């Protein structure tokens, strides 16, 4: 939408949780589990491929 | 709100014009400009409680902390009407110490 403006990635993930109706404390208080789940989900794609 | 469906930027409004066998759309959009960099933090710890912005981000100009809206820089001081509380400050990665100002009790002298 213009020039790239940097933001830390967990803070971008919190904006995106807001965009679906969940408060952002739910992301910050679960950060490690959410990242573990994303990593297992990405590791399952290359296994199916 | 569909990205790039009505031009580049944040769609404000669009005007139609007729062409021969066709149509022309003049899209008016909003494009952000002249950014500055800041230090930032996800929450703020005060009295053993974690504070999150209601809307906006916590930013630091070098020595002081403010809340701003995310798309236009307009800094304000962090109060209990700017933020909400959840939990204690032991669980959030990158939490920062600052004071969150209450209006009522300095009204009550
Ligand atoms: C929410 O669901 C997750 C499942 O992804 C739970 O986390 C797992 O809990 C089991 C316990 O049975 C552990 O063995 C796993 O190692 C956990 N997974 C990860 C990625 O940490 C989590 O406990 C659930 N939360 C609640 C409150 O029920
Ligand atoms: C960050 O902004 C603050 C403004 O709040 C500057 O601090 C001073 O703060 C006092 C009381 O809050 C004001 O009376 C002053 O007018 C403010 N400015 C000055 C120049 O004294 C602070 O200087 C700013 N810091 C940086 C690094 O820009
Ligand atoms: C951002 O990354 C920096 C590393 O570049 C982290 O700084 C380190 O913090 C640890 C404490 O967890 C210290 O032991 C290291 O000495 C620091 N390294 C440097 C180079 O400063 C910083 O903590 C990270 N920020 C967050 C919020 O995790
Ligand atoms: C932010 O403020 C809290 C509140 O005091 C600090 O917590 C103290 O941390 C030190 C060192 O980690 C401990 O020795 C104290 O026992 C803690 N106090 C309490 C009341 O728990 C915290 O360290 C501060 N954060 C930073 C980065 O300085
Ligand atoms: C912000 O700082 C970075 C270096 O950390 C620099 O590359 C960038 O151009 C700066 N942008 C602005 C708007 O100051």
């Amino acid at each position: 939408a213009g020039a790239a403006l940097q933001i830390p990635f967990a803070m971008q993930m919190a904006y995106r949780f807001n965009g679906i109706g969940v408060t952002q404390n739910v992301l910050y208080e679960n950060q490690k589990l959410i990242a573990n789940q994303f990593n297992s989900a990405i590791g399952k794609i290359q296994d199916s491929l | 709100k569909r990205v790039d469906f009505c031009g580049k930027g944040y769609h404000l409004m669009s005007f139609p014009q007729s062409a021969p066998h066709g149509v022309v759309f003049l899209h008016v959009t909003y494009v952000p400009a002249q950014e500055k960099n800041f230090t930032t933090a996800p929450a703020i710890c005060h009295d053993g409680k974690a504070h999150f912005p209601r809307e906006g981000v916590f930013v630091s100009n070098g020595t002081h902390w403010f809340v701003t809206q995310r798309n236009f820089y307009e800094p304000q001081i962090i109060t209990t009407d700017n933020t909400f509380v959840s939990g204690n400050c032991d669980v959030v990665i990158g939490i920062v110490n600052n004071t969150v100002y209450d209006p009522l009790q300095p009204e009550l002298d």
